[PDB]
């Protein structure tokens, strides 16, 4: 059927939606998760590897720009679905109901 | 629950909010359901009240 | 069989689709044309 409709005095809706705060166009935080990783390899390895900033930091500003949030469903996965041991075992991944806290 | 999945995709795509299946983050959004869990809610976005 | 997976996609994709124009199509007397039967064969309405 038809619920009610616009008639274009629909209530405005702007797209200041998930324009997260950004410095050059990208994220506060994966931008510091890369500064992190850049400067651990930088002071691991060999102190020329501050150009493996702009290569990473362009792709991530063509990610964020195309889809705003996905680092933060990236870090979800990671930290639930990726940490969860016995994926194998039940051919999925489980939390079991009972509380088994390891206690007795 | 494919079949489901896709005809709701269907119904909010006639009513223009384009929708995408969740699929890394089933779990953080089936987490997000219960009441006071914002840190597990997958896209949250600002928009007027 | 990925085959036949398709084909069981596309097939209930287009029949969603057939409803929806269906649905759309009340004031302009539609009617999707489909296989019908004269003498024990089998007859297609589209093919004609």
């Amino acid at each position: 059927m038809k619920p009610p409709q616009q008639q274009h005095e629909a209530f405005p809706l702007f797209k200041g939606a998930t324009r997260l705060p950004t410095i050059w166009g990208v994220p506060m935080i994966p931008l510091m998760a890369m500064v992190m990783g850049v400067a651990v390899i930088a002071l691991t390895v060999s102190i020329w590897w501050w150009a493996l900033v702009p290569p990473l930091w362009f792709i991530m500003a063509q990610i964020t720009k195309n889809d705003d949030k996905a680092f933060r469903i990236w870090w979800l996965w990671i930290d639930t679905k990726f940490r969860n041991r016995n994926k194998g075992f039940w051919g999925a991944s489980s939390y079991s109901p009972a509380n088994y806290r390891k206690r007795r | 629950v494919r079949d489901n999945l896709a005809h709701a995709s269907a119904a909010m795509l006639d009513v223009a909010v384009l929708p995408k299946p969740v699929d890394l983050a089933l779990e953080a959004g089936y987490w997000a359901q219960l009441p006071a869990n914002w840190q597990w809610r997958p896209r949250p976005a600002p928009i007027t009240s | 069989d990925q085959k036949k997976h398709r084909q069981e996609s596309c097939i209930k994709a287009l029949e969603d689709i057939n409803r929806t124009l269906g649905q759309s199509f009340k004031r302009y007397g539609a009617e999707l044309l489909s296989v019908y039967e004269k003498g024990g064969h089998a007859f297609s309405a589209p093919l004609e």
